[PDB]
RNA sequence: AUAAUAGUAAAGAUGAAAUAAAUAAUUAUAAGACUAAUAUAUGUGAAAAUAUUAAUUAAAUAUUAACUGACAUUGAGGGAUUAAAACUAGAGUAGCGAAACGGAUUCGAUACCCGUGUAGUUCUAGUAGUAAACUAUGAAUACAAUUAUUUAUAUAUAUAUAUAUAAAUAAUAAAUGAAAAUGAAAGUAUUCCACCUGAAGAGUACGUUAGCAAUAAUGAAACUCAAAACAAUAGACGG
C-alpha cells in the first residue's frame, strides 16, 4: 500500500526535528541530519525535500525542520560542517577511551549484578530523576505509582512471612532490603523506560578500537602531530590549562613546562597564528562532549 | 596593541565542537541578537510549578520580580504564565501591604 | 545611569501624565491603542525577520 | 508492607488488619511456624 | 473559493455554440473531451480507516461493549458526553500517518548523535527496485546507516525471533556496531597501505580546516583593528 | 510559549526610515585624534607629529577624503516582494 | 549499484577460458569472482553517497586527493584496471558468438611500432616486452600492475604500480615500495612529485596529468597462481604480453582523425 | 502544509505526515492516465496543445515537452489577454499552412488568414496557483485545461485536474514526460495513418 | 494647611503677562480624598459596573458517579437593579470645580488661558429611573468549510513534548448584503418577545400617572413640502 511504502521512504527515515536550527549555546554534537544532494541534482534545484531549494544555494549540504511552513518557505540552513568535525577526528587517529575503565559500549558483555547492588539507588532513580518534569505530572507518578506497588502489598505480605519471617519479628533493617529487591525483581518484567535514550559510548564519532599501531614509511609512529590554535592568551581562568582549536574540537593544552614567548607578544591575536600539538588523550562524558587533551609541541 | 574588547572576540568553550565560522564577525554578532535569558526557567522559581502566593512572607524571592524602585515587571518581561502573574503580582501587592515588602 | 533608571522605571513619563486630569474613559481608550502599537511592533519585527531569513536562503 | 510495616507513620492498612483480625492471626501464623 | 462551473462544462458550452451555429466547425478537442468526461462531482468523501495503522475511523464502542469495570473500579452503565457528540469531522479529517519506526529512528539518533553527521541523500533512484532481504543488515544499492537498524529490528519482531521490541533493537545495534568497525578499520588501513607505498595527497582534512579558518581568522583581524580605533575616536568625545 | 503576534492584512509592508551604517569619515577620525593630541601634550607638541602629517595627507585634496560608501537599504524591495508569500494569508 | 558488465563472447570465455594465458578455471576467478567481488564491494561503500552515480574511472580521479576516501580509490582503480587488463587480452573484442569467427591474426600498428622506436631509442617491440617483464619481476615484489603509458609528449614509457594504483595519475601511480629501502635517486622523485603537488593553486590540491594506459597485465595472484603457480609470474606475464589484442591496443593511441 | 491547506482538495488527501499532507497516489495514477489519454486524443486529432510553466528551472522540460508533441510553450510570463485580447498581443507574429504531415505547405497567407485568432485546443499548466489569469482567459475561451493540483490548489478551476506536488521540478518533469509522450504517440499514430 | 529650623529676595503663572522674613530645602503635626507599577477590564458581573491589603457571609468552573424523568424556551402585563448630573436630611470638605467676582486675550470675548474659588465632587439614610445606558446588533435551539494563536480537561510515553476534545480570539471559504462589511453571524433554519412604516411639526402640545422638586413615563393632530436618508465612487479642499 502507499503508507507502507511512506514508511519507508527516504524522507521518513529522517527522524522528527524542531531544535533551533539557530543554536547560540554550547554544541557538543550534531542536533540536525546533514541532507546531501548530487551535483546534477543541484543543478535542478533537487533535494528530495517538497519543494525546490533557492538556486542561491551553491552548498550541496543543509540541515532542515520543516519540509513545509505557513511561511510557504522550507525552513533549513545551507551547512553540512559536522561531518568535517568528525572526519578530521578520524584523521588524528586518536582512539576514545573511557576515563573509568568502562566496559565498551559496543561490545556485548556478559555483565553481572556487581553494579546491581545499588538497586534502591536506581529503582528510586525513576521517581526521583526528575530534574525537569513538570510539577503535577512528576505528581502524577506518586499516585499513579502508589496504587501499582499497593497492588503487590498481597504478594510481599506472604513472601515476606515465608522467607523473612526473623526479620519481621526482630528488624527492619534487612526488611528494607527484601523490599527494593521486591520491587525491582517485580519491575524487570515490566517496562519502565525499557528505552533508554542515553548516548552509548561515543555516539558514533569513532568506531576505532585502541591497541592498533599506525605504520609509516619514517617508522611507526609514537606521537601523533596535529596542527592547532591557541585561543586565550592566558590560561583558562581557575584552570592550569589553556584551550586551543584542533580539528573542531576545542581541547586542553598542557605545556611542557613554559607558555612559549609568542603568547605575551601576540597577545589576543595568538588565535592568528599555527602551532604543532600532540593529542595525549580522548575522553568521553556523558554530555556527548569530547574531553580532548593536547601538548604544545615547540620546535626545539 | 596587543589587546581587544571581550566583545569583539568570542571564546570557544572546552569540549564543544567549532567551525571556521565561529571566528568571524558574524558570530558574534549572531550571538548577540539570539542572546536571551532562557537559562532563567531553571533558575526561576516561578517558572517551576510553585504557587507564587506561598512566597508573600518571602520578599527576597519577590524582589527578583520587581524593578529597582519597586515596579512589578510586565509579564512581557518575567515571562511567566497568566495565572502564576496573576498571583505573583498579588503575593508583592500582599507583601507590601503586610510591611516586608 | 542615573537617567537609565529613569526611563526604566518611567518616571519622567509618569510625572508628566500626572499633570492633568484625564478622564477614564479616556485614559482607557489610550491604554487600548498604546497596547495595540506596542504589539502591532513586535508582529512587524517578527515579519521583517522572515523576511531576511528568506532573503539570505535565496527565496 | 501495609500491616507489616515498620514506619512510625503508618497508614489505615495497620488500623484495619488490627479490627479484622489480620495483624492478631498472622502474629500467631508467624510465632505457630516459629514452634 | 466557490466550485467552479465553467471549467468542466466547456464541451457543454461549445455544443451550443455548435448546434444554434455561432460556431461553424468543431474544435479539435471536442471529440476528445466528449469521449472521456471530465470528473465534476468536487465532493468531501468520508474515511473510515487509517491506512497507516489500520484504526479504525466512526466507531463508538457502546456500554454493552464495556461490562467490566474500568481502571477505577466503576462500571459503565451510560453514554459520557464525548460519545453524545457527533464526530463526522473525525471522518472528513485527513488521518495523521503513524509508524512504530518512526519512534524507534528518533531513539536510534538520540542515542548515537554523531550518526546525524554522516550525509544522507534524500533523493531516491527507484523504489520498485528495492529487492531486500533483511535476515542481513547490509544490502546492495542501499548505505549502512541508522534505517539498516530499524529495519533488522522490524524484521526480527515480524520473524518472532524476538518478542520485545527492545530486544530485538538491541540485537540489530550490535550488528550495527560490528559492520561500523570493519569499516573503520579499511578506510584508516587503506590510507595507511597507501602512503607505505608512495601516495601524495595535496591537502587533509585537517589542513582543509586550517586555510579554511586563515581566511575567515584575517577578515576578523582587520575589522577588529578597525573598530578598535573608531571606539578609541568615538570614546575620546 | 513565546507570544507570537500575527498583524492583519496590510497594505504595504515597509520600513519608514531604513537604518544604515554609516562608516566614519576617516579625515574627520584622525582630525579628532589631533585635536585630543594637542589637548594632553599640548598645540604643536612633537609628540602629534604623526597625527599632523598623516591628517594633512588625508584632506590635501578633499577635505573629506574620497567618500565612497554611500549605502541604500534593501529590506523595502525585499518586504514588498516577499510580503505576499509569507504572511500567512488564508486562501480566496 | 556497480554490474559486472558482460564480456564478448562469454559463453566461449566460460568454456575455453583465454587461449594461451589463462584457462577456464583460471578467467573465473579473475573476472567472474574477482570483478564481482570488487564491484559489490564499490556498491557497498558507495551506495547512498554521490559517487554511486559515476562510473568507476571517474570515481578514482574524484577521490584521487582524498586520504581518507583511499579505500574508495583502491576499488574504483582495480575494477577499472581489471577491465582494462581483461579487454587487451580478450581474444576478440567483437561478438563472433553467431559468427563463429576463428580468425583473429591482430599485429602492431604502425603508430605504435613507430612510436616505440622514438621513445625506446630503437629498441624494437620484442626488447621492449623483454624490458616490461624485467621491470614487473624487480619492482613488484607482491600485488600491482604493469602498465605501457603514453605521456603528454608522445613518448611510451613503462609504468609499474603496486597493489592499486592509477596510471593515470602519478601522485597515486603507488610506483615506489617504501616498505623496503628507497635510493637517494627515488627520493628526490617523490620529493619533486610532492612539490608539484603543493604548488597547485585548488583547494583540492589536485594537479594534471594526462597520462593515458596503452597496455593492462594485472600482476595480481587472482590472475595467474591458479595456471602457473608461486614463482611463475613472469611466465605468465610473458605469455600475456605475446597474446595481446592488438584490434584494442591500436585504438587506445591518439591518431588525430 | 497542512496550515495552508484549501479544503475543496480534502478528497485527494491520503493523510498527514511530517506536518505536511500526503497525497493520495492511487487517485493520481488514474487522473494521469485520464489526462494522458486526452493530450494524446487532441494530438492525434491534430490541434494545437500549449505548454505553460513559469516556475525556475521548468523551460527545459516545456521545450522539450512541445518539440516531440509538435506543440507550443511558454516558460516566461503569461501576458494576461493573450486569448481574450488575442489580435492585440498575437496578430502580429507569423502563421503558417501545414499539412496532414505537419510539413509547411509554402502557401502565402492572405492578410484575412494572418490576423485571425489561433486558440490552443489545450493547455498544460504546471502552476496552475501562479496562473489564474491564464486559467480564466482559458474558461473564457472554452479551451480545455490540464493541471497540476497541489493541495493548496482549486482543482474546480481545470477540466483534467491531476492530484500531485507542483514544487518539486522532478514531479512536474516526471508528469510533464508522461503526458508529453502520450502526445508522442498520438502524433505518430496520426503520420502513421497518412502513410498507410 | 500650620509650626519650627537655618537660609535668603523674589516667588508663582503664561504663548507673553497680569490679578491674587515668602518660594525652595530639612523636620513635626493635622485633615480629606484618591489607589503607581502589575494591567490585558485579561477575567468577573444581568446590565450599570469591577484592578492597594486582609477577613467574614453569599454566589460562581470542569469532569465523573448516582438520581429526577420534559420539570423546557421565550415572555405582554408586572417586578428588581440601574453611570453621571440633580434633589431631601445629617456629617465632612484636602484637592478639583458649574456659578459669581476679578486678571488677560480680542475690533469686541457674557468664551477658550490665569487667579479667588460657592454649589457639587466624599460618607450615612433616602428620592428619582434617565445616558452615544453602544457591539448603535433581544433571547433560545439545530446546523455548515479552514487556518493560526492562547486556555482548559484528558491521554500517553523512548519525558518533556506528542495525540485528543471543548472555549476564546484573529484572519478567512461558502452564504448573505444597498454596499461598507458580517463570519459562526449580519450564514442556513426554527421558536418567542420588543419595535418601525416619507420629511418636518415632535418626543412637542394637551390630558393622565408618579415624584419634595428638577422631571420621568405615556403621547397626538392641524398646517407645509416632494422631499428626506444610507453605502459607495471620482473630485475639490484641509490653520
Ligand atoms: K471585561
Ligand atoms: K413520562
Ligand atoms: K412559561
Ligand atoms: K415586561
Ligand atoms: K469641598
Ligand atoms: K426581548
Ligand atoms: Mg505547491
Ligand atoms: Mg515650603
Ligand atoms: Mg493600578
Ligand atoms: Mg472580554
Ligand atoms: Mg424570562
Ligand atoms: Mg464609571
Ligand atoms: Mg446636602
Ligand atoms: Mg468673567
Ligand atoms: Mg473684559
Ligand atoms: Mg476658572
Ligand atoms: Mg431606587
Ligand atoms: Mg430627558
Ligand atoms: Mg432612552
Ligand atoms: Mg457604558
Ligand atoms: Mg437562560
Ligand atoms: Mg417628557
Ligand atoms: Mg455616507
Amino acid at each position: 500500500t502507499l503508507a507502507e511504502l511512506l514508511g519507508r521512504s527516504r524522507i521518513a527515515q529522517v527522524a522528527n526535528n524542531h531544535k533551533p536550527l539557530t543554536y547560540t549555546g554550547k554544541k557538543f554534537h550534531p542536533t540536525h541530519q546533514i541532507i546531501e544532494t548530487k551535483p546534477s541534482t543541484l543543478y535542478r534545484q533537487e533535494w528530495g525535500l517538497k519543494s525546490a531549494i533557492p538556486s542561491k544555494i551553491k552548498s550541496r549540504y543543509l540541515v532542515y525542520n520543516d519540509l513545509d511552513t505557513l511561511e510557504r518557505i522550507t525552513t533549513f540552513e545551507p551547512r553540512g560542517g559536522t561531518q568535517w568535525n568528525r572526519l578530521r577526528f578520524q584523521e588524528m587517529g586518536v582512539p576514545i577511551v573511557s576515563n573509568i575503565g568502562r566496559q565498551n559500549p559496543f561490545f556485548k558483555y556478559i555483565s553481572r549484578p556487581e553494579d546491581e547492588s545499588h538497586a534502591k539507588l536506581s529503582l528510586f532513580k525513576e521517581m526521583k530523576g526528575d530534574t525537569d518534569i513538570s510539577p503535577a505530572a512528576m505528581k502524577k507518578r506518586l499516585k499513579k505509582i502508589t496504587a501499582l506497588i499497593r497492588s503487590f502489598q498481597d504478594e510481599f505480605k506472604e513472601w515476606l512471612v515465608e522467607n523473612h519471617p526473623d526479620e519481621l519479628k526482630l528488624n527492619s533493617n534487612k526488611l528494607e532490603d527484601y523490599v527494593v529487591k521486591f520491587l525491582n525483581k517485580k519491575l524487570e518484567t515490566k517496562t519502565n523506560k525499557k528505552f533508554n535514550t542515553e548516548i552509548i559510548g561515543t555516539g558514533g564519532l569513532s568506531y576505532s578500537l585502541p591497541g592498533k599501531l599506525k605504520n609509516s614509511p619514517n617508522g611507526v609512529i609514537q606521537r601523533t602531530v596535529v596542527p592547532g590554535r591557541i585561543l586565550n592568551v592566558v590560561k583558562e581562568n581557575n584552570d592550569n590549562k589553556w584551550l586551543a582549536a584542533i580539528g573542531g574540537f576545542v581541547a586542553d593544552v598542557v605545556f611542557f613546562q613554559s607558555p612559549p614567548s609568542s603568547f605575551n607578544s601576540m597577545g589576543d591575536f595568538i588565535r592568528m597564528k599555527t602551532f604543532l600539538f600532540e593529542i595525549l588523550e580522548a575522553s568521553m562524558e556523558k554530555n556527548g562532549s569530547v574531553s580532548m587533551h593536547a601538548r604544545l609541541l615547540e620546535p626545539q | 596593541t596587543k589587546k581587544i574588547d571581550q566583545s569583539l572576540s568570542k571564546k570557544l568553550p572546552k569540549g564543544t565542537i567549532y567551525d571556521p565560522f565561529d571566528f568571524s564577525m558574524g558570530r558574534i554578532h549572531l550571538d548577540r541578537k539570539y542572546q536571551a535569558n532562557k537559562n532563567s526557567n531553571r533558575n526561576d522559581i516561578m517558572k517551576s510549578g510553585a504557587n507564587p502566593l506561598e512566597f508573600y512572607a518571602r520578599p527576597r524571592i519577590l524582589s527578583r520580580y520587581v524593578t529597582s524602585t519597586g515596579r512589578i515587571q510586565h509579564r512581557d518581561i518575567t515571562g511567566l504564565s497568566a495565572k502564576n502573574q496573576r498571583r505573583l503580582s498579588k503575593a508583592i501587592r500582599r507583601c507590601q501591604a503586610i510591611g516586608l515588602m | 545611569r542615573l537617567n537609565r533608571i529613569m526611563f526604566e522605571n518611567n518616571i519622567p513619563g509618569d510625572k508628566r501624565s500626572q499633570r492633568f486630569y484625564m478622564k477614564p474613559g479616556k485614559v482607557a481608550e489610550l491604554k487600548r491603542s498604546q497596547r495595540h502599537r506596542k504589539e502591532f511592533m513586535m508582529g512587524f519585527k517578527r515579519l521583517i525577520e522572515i523576511v531576511k531569513d528568506a532573503k539570505r536562503k535565496g527565496y | 508492607m501495609g500491616s507489616l510495616s515498620n514506619e512510625k507513620f503508618f497508614d489505615i492498612s495497620l488500623v484495619d488488619s488490627y479490627l479484622n483480625k489480620d495483624l492478631k492471626n498472622i502474629s500467631n501464623k508467624i510465632d505457630s511456624k516459629l514452634n | 473559493m466557490k466550485i467552479q462551473t465553467n471549467a468542466v462544462n466547456v464541451l457543454q458550452r461549445t455544443s451550443a455554440y455548435l448546434k444554434s451555429g455561432l460556431l461553424k466547425e468543431t474544435p479539435a478537442w471536442y471529440n476528445v473531451v466528449a469521449s472521456i468526461p471530465p470528473s465534476t462531482k468536487f465532493t468531501r468523501e468520508p474515511r473510515f480507516k487509517n491506512p497507516s495503522n489500520g484504526h479504525i475511523i466512526g466507531k463508538l464502542v457502546d456500554v454493552t461493549e464495556q461490562p467490566h469495570a474500568n481502571n477505577k473500579g466503576l462500571y459503565k452503565t451510560r453514554p459520557n458526553s464525548s460519545d453524545k457528540r457527533v464526530g463526522v469531522k473525525r471522518l472528513y479529517r485527513p488521518p495523521k500517518l503513524t509508524y512504530v519506526e518512526d519512534r524507534l529512528r528518533s531513539l536510534f539518533y538520540k542515542q548515537h548523535p554523531w550518526e546525524l553527521s554522516r550525509p544522507k541523500i534524500l533523493v531516491e533512484n527507484e523504489i520498485g527496485d528495492e529487492n531486500y532481504d533483511w535476515s542481513h543488515m547490509l544490502q546492495i544499492g542501499r548505505p549502512l546507516d541508522g534505517e539498516s537498524v530499524i529495519q533488522r529490528t522490524m524484521y526480527l519482531i515480524k520473524t518472532k525471533q524476538y518478542g520485545d521490541m527492545v530486544e530485538a533493537y538491541d540485537h540489530a545495534r550490535y550488528e550495527f556496531y560490528a559492520l561500523r568497525m570493519q569499516e573503520e578499520t579499511e578506510q584508516q588501513v587503506a590510507l595507511e597501505e597507501a602512503e607505505m607505498f608512495g601516495s601524495l595527497f595535496g591537502v587533509s582534512a585537517i589542513e582543509h580546516g586550517i586555510q579554511k579558518e586563515q581566511e575567515v581568522l584575517d577578515v576578523w583581524e582587520k575589522k577588529v583593528v578597525e573598530e578598535t580605533e573608531l571606539m578609541a575616536a568615538r570614546t575620546s568625545n | 510559549k513565546p507570544p507570537v503576534y500575527r498583524l492583519p492584512p496590510l497594505p504595504r509592508l515597509k520600513v519608514k526610515k531604513p537604518i544604515i551604517r554609516q562608516e566614519a569619515n576617516k579625515c574627520l577620525v584622525l582630525m579628532s585624534n589631533l585635536l585630543q593630541c594637542w589637548s594632553s601634550y599640548g598645540h604643536m607638541s612633537p609628540k602629534c607629529a604623526g597625527l599632523v602629517t598623516e591628517l594633512k595627507s588625508c584632506t590635501s585634496e578633499s577635505a573629506l577624503g574620497k567618500r565612497n560608501n554611500v549605502q541604500k537599504s534593501n529590506i523595502n524591495y525585499h518586504a514588498a516582494r516577499l510580503y505576499d508569500r509569507i504572511n500567512g494569508k488564508p486562501h480566496d | 549499484i556497480h554490474v559486472v558488465p558482460k564480456l564478448p563472447n562469454s559463453k566461449a570465455l566460460l568454456q575455453n577460458g583465454v587461449p594461451n594465458i589463462l584457462s577456464s578455471s583460471g578467467f573465473k576467478t579473475v573476472w567472474f569472482d574477482y570483478q564481482r567481488y570488487l564491484c559489490d564491494k564499490l556498491t557497498l561503500a558507495t551506495a547512498g553517497q554521490s559517487l554511486e552515480s559515476y562510473y568507476p574511472f571517474h570515481i578514482l580521479l574524484k577521490t584521487a586527493g582524498n586520504p581518507l576516501q583511499s579505500n574508495i580509490f583502491n576499488l574504483a582503480s582495480s575494477i577499472h584496471n581489471n577491465h582494462l587488463f581483461v579487454e587487451n587480452i580478450l581474444p576478440s573484442a567483437v561478438e563472433h558468438g553467431t559468427n563463429s569467427n576463428a580468425v583473429v591474426k591482430t599485429e602492431p600498428s604502425r603508430l605504435f611500432l613507430s612510436k616505440i622506436k622514438d621513445s625506446f631509442n630503437g629498441s624494437d617491440w620484442e626488447v621492449v616486452k623483454e624490458e616490461m617483464i624485467y621491470r614487473a619481476e624487480n619492482e613488484v615484489l607482491g600485488q600491482g600492475w604493469l602498465f605501457l603509458v603514453e605521456n603528454n609528449e608522445k613518448k611510451l614509457f613503462i609504468l609499474t604500480s603496486n597493489n592499486n594504483g592509477t596510471p593515470y595519475y602519478f601522485p597515486r601511480n603507488q610506483s615506489f615500495d617504501l616498505n623496503s629501502a628507497i635510493s637517494i635517486d627515488e627520493f628526490a622523485t617523490l620529493k619533486q612529485m610532492k612539490e608539484l603537488i603543493g604548488k597547485s593553486t585548488k583547494l583540492n590540491g589536485k594537479v594534471q596529468d594526462w597520462t593515458m594506459p596503452i597496455i593492462c597485465v594485472n600482476l595480481w595472484d587472482h590472475a595467474y597462481l591458479h595456471d602457473y603457480g608461486v614463482g611463475n609470474r613472469s611466465k605468465y606475464v610473458k605469455n600475456v604480453l605475446d597474446n595481446l589484442n592488438w584490434s584494442v591496443v591500436n585504438n587506445r593511441i591518439f591518431s588525430g582523425i | 502544509s497542512t496550515s495552508l491547506w484549501r479544503s475543496s482538495t480534502q478528497s485527494y488527501i491520503y493523510g498527514e505526515y511530517k506536518g505536511i499532507h500526503i497525497i493520495d497516489l492511487n487517485q493520481t495514477l488514474s487522473y494521469l492516465k485520464r489526462a494522458a489519454k486526452v493530450v494524446e486524443g487532441v494530438s492525434e486529432s491534430g490541434g494545437i496543445i500549449l505548454f505553460l510553466g513559469t516556475r525556475q528551472g521548468q523551460k527545459r522540460g516545456l521545450e522539450e515537452a512541445a518539440k516531440k508533441t509538435h506543440g507550443y510553450y511558454v516558460s516566461t510570463r503569461w501576458i494576461p489577454g493573450t486569448l481574450t485580447n488575442s489580435t492585440e498581443i498575437s496578430g502580429i507574429w507569423e502563421k503558417q499552412e501545414i499539412d496532414s504531415n505537419d510539413n509547411p505547405t509554402e502557401r502565402a497567407l492572405s492578410p484575412n488568414e494572418t490576423s485571425k485568432q489561433v486558440k490552443p485546443d489545450l493547455l498544460v499548466v504546471l502552476n496552475p496557483t501562479e496562473n489564474r489569469n491564464a486559467l480564466l482567459e482559458a474558461i473564457k475561451s472554452r479551451v480545455p485545461t490540464i493541471a497540476i493540483i497541489d493541495t493548496d490548489s482549486e482543482p474546480s478551476l481545470v477540466t483534467y485536474p491531476i492530484p500531485g506536488n507542483d514544487d518539486s521540478l522532478r514531479s512536474v518533469n516526471f508528469l510533464l514526460g508522461v503526458l508529453a509522450r502520450a502526445g508522442q504517440r498520438g502524433l505518430q499514430n496520426r503520420l502513421a495513418r497518412n502513410n498507410e
